[PDB]
RNA sequence: GUUUAUUAAAAACACAGCACUGUGCAAACACGAAAGUGGACGUAUACGGUGUGACGCCUGCCCGGUGCCGGAAGGUUAAUU
């Protein structure tokens, strides 16, 4: 469902280091978590989003 | 050894000046050329003979690569074709052969070793600007449109 | 394919064999084909000028397109057939304007398949293109050395040649001995490799095996008298030596390479 | 034939003495180079196997003088 | 039968020529019977990091309901075609037309 | 299989296999004052040299000495000046 596409949701579940936010914290679905995983190493791949905040 | 020029030289003198140059820098390159010949009495008088034919002669052809230098400067566009593929990157080469007949086609006369590509050998297809040096002090420019279906 | 043959008796026991039963049949391309008289290692002054050589099977030259130049006409690969001649098969190809060469087969070609040569050529194995129109990276085989020439570089059967990088008119290679080499990149390659990667495998099995092919015997230089190798005699089995060519010349680690004039291309060695 | 065009040297035989003045025969080469000389008469190069005393003489000389030696010699050029 | 999602980067350099690579690979898809549900030119844009010493690049968004044939020459244009750099294609499941 | 033609046929030589090492092509190497020729109309799955000697299980420790390879700061050091 999610789309990587958008990039705005996606700054919110992605800390200022670029790690990926946890599930606990969040709060989001399990199902959807993953989804979110691979929508930004998606966007990551496409420099859509940066892999770590050093480069 | 002793050489007097023939003709003008950028780092080493103007015309009639007695210079000493390396044996093998004379013997390879200014004799072979018009630029001097050796400095021995036998020359220096018979040099001095045509000293103002010599230089009245060089004062004109730098007017006439002059005066044929701008009319090269006239054909400021010429239109040539290769073999361009995608992305316009041309498969193929032009290199001074093709120019040099480019600008004699419906053009003027030009010698095919005296055209200048600092750049390099125009590889990809858009407009590239090509220096000329005609003659020793001057130069010329023209703009090589290159373009194929 | 590779077939060990059954120990029905000494001399078969060890022999493996490389069996390709897409090799043609029949007789060679017959106007292609030259006469190739061995020498025996004889030189024109009739001295042996190299060792172990001499005798084996009679075998005729058959003319291999090394350069290529049918630049813009595509060939379909009639066949692949023996070439006595190297260790890798050669694959007749016919130009649909109506011209048959030979070419070295890649490892994947087969008869019925498309090649072409050229500038604007497909990147397909088997088809020839200046080097500054492969990309970098590619796998290519019969590489130039000076454009016009021919290739000179991964004839062999299962040889290759990677391209590494490219900068300014240069190409550096990474050729199978491992050095990296520097070379024009107006020179042409083949892309793919060399086919017949299973030579390597085949085992003579047998004395005469070598024969059959114009090897003669070599002789340990410890086995003769110190009149013929400086390795000598000595009763018993005595060294005492550290080893030398039959001339004199040290063994096993001395370097011989001394060619000033092509060092510039030569960016790393091979180790 | 390394015989050089215009002075004519050509390889002379000698001793090398060692330390102990042991003497083995030898040869001297004369350093000839094959050159090309642009015939400023001929609007033409002419190659010459020449030693570099006898490029030297081409200076003081001059290449007209010395092909008319040759020519007279009888040596092809 | 099977739809896909093409995202390709191409070299800020040929950004004027882009519009160019559309059409081509445009009929390349309706050629062979297939055909074209998005398309869009997001232009030249800010890379999250360098590609090769290169930090702005042209992107450009392609959505199509190809055969497998068809988007597997498309590949191989964008492997030896040195301009467009860090393409992917994707499998979805239904066309989609939106914006995002 | 080969060998001391004419006192030695063997455990000796060769051998397939194995390992080290050299060689990027005008290859190394070898015959040649040189040209040139072989290697090879071959191109590192190729070629030369060396040792070992099918195959099976294996091939341990030592780089001080000699050789070879790599290095270059320092010491010593030729013609020349
Ligand atoms: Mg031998
Ligand atoms: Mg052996
Ligand atoms: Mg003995
Ligand atoms: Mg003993
Ligand atoms: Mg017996
Ligand atoms: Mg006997
Ligand atoms: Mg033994």
């Amino acid at each position: 469902e999610i789309d990587y596409k958008d990039i705005a949701t996606l700054k919110n579940y992605i800390t200022e280091s670029g790690k990926i936010v946890p599930s606990r914290i969040t709060g989001t679905r399990a199902k959807y978590q993953r989804q979110l995983a691979r929508a930004i190493k998606r966007a990551r791949y496409l420099s859509l989003l940066p892999y770590t905040d050093r480069h | 050894m002793q050489v007097i020029l023939l003709d003008k030289v950028a780092n080493l003198g103007s015309l009639g000046d007695q210079v000493n140059v390396k044996a093998g820098y004379a013997r390879n390159f200014l004799v072979p050329q018009g630029k001097a010949v050796p400095a021995t009495k036998k020359n220096i008088e018979f040099f001095e003979a045509r000293r103002a034919e010599l230089e009245a002669k060089l004062a004109e052809v730098l007017a006439a690569a002059n005066a044929r230098a701008e009319k090269i400067n006239a054909l400021e566009t010429v239109t040539i074709a290769s073999k361009a593929g995608d992305e316009g990157k041309l498969f193929g080469s032009i290199g001074t052969r093709d120019i040099a007949d480019a600008v004699t086609a419906a053009g003027v006369e030009v010698a095919k070793s005296e055209v200048r590509l600092p750049n390099g050998v125009l590889r990809t297809t858009g407009e590239h600007e090509v220096s000329f040096q005609v003659h020793s002090e001057v130069f010329a420019k023209v703009i090589v449109n290159v373009v194929a279906e | 394919a590779v077939v060990k043959c059954k120990p029905t008796s000494p001399g078969r026991r060890h022999v493996v064999k490389v069996v390709n039963p897409e090799l043609h049949k029949g007789k060679p391309f017959a106007p292609l084909l030259e006469k190739n008289s061995k020498s025996g290692g004889r030189n024109n002054n009739g001295r042996i000028t190299t060792r172990h050589i001499g005798g084996g099977h009679k075998q005729a030259y058959r003319i291999v397109d090394f350069k290529r130049n049918k630049d813009g006409i595509p060939a379909v690969v009639e066949r692949l057939e023996y070439d006595p001649n190297r260790s890798a098969n050669i694959a007749l190809v016919l130009y649909k304007d109506g011209e048959r060469r030979y070419i070295l087969a890649p490892k994947g070609l087969k008869a019925g398949d498309q090649i072409q040569s050229g500038v604007d050529a497909a990147i397909k194995p088997g088809n020839t293109l200046p080097m500054r129109n492969i990309p970098v990276g590619s796998t290519v085989h019969n590489v130039e050395m000076k454009p016009g020439k021919g290739g000179q570089l991964a004839r062999s059967a299962g040889t290759y040649v990677q391209i590494v990088a490219r900068d300014g008119a240069y190409v550096t290679l990474r050729l199978r001995s491992g050095e990296m080499r520097k070379v024009e990149a107006d020179c042409r390659a083949t892309l793919g490799e060399v086919g017949n990667a299973e030579h390597m495998l085949r085992v003579l099995g047998k004395a005469g095996a070598a024969r059959w092919r114009g090897v003669r015997p070599t002789v340990r230089g410890t086995a003769m008298n110190p009149v013929d190798h400086p390795h000598g005699g000595g009763e018993g089995r005595n060294f005492g030596k550290h080893p030398v060519t039959p001339w004199g010349v040290q063994t096993k680690g001395k370097k011989t390479r001394s060619n000033k004039r092509t060092d510039k291309f030569i960016v790393r060695r091979r180790s | 034939s390394r015989v050089c065009q215009v002075t004519g040297k050509r390889p002379v035989t000698g001793n090398n003495r060692s330390h102990a003045l042991n003497a083995t025969k030898r040869r001297f080469l004369p350093n000839l180079h094959s050159h090309r000389f642009w015939v400023e008469s001929e609007k033409r190069f002419v190659t010459l196997r020449v030693s570099a005393k006898g490029m030297r003489v081409i200076d003081k000389k001059g290449i007209d003088t010395v092909l008319a030696e040759l020519r007279a010699r009888g040596e092809k050029y | 039968m099977r739809h896909y999602e093409i995202v390709f980067m191409v070299h800020p350099d040929q950004s004027e020529q882009v519009p160019g690579m559309i059409e081509r690979y445009t009929a390349a898809i309706t050629g062979a019977e297939g055909k074209i549900h998005r398309l869009e030119d997001w232009g030249r844009r800010q890379l999250a990091y360098p590609i090769n010493k290169l930090h702005k690049a042209h992107y450009v968004l392609m959505n199509v309901e190809a055969p497998q044939e068809v988007i597997d020459e498309l590949e191989t244009t964008f492997r030896f075609n040195d301009a467009v750099i860090r393409s992917m294609v994707m499998r979805t499941k239904h066309a989609v037309t939106e914006a995002s």
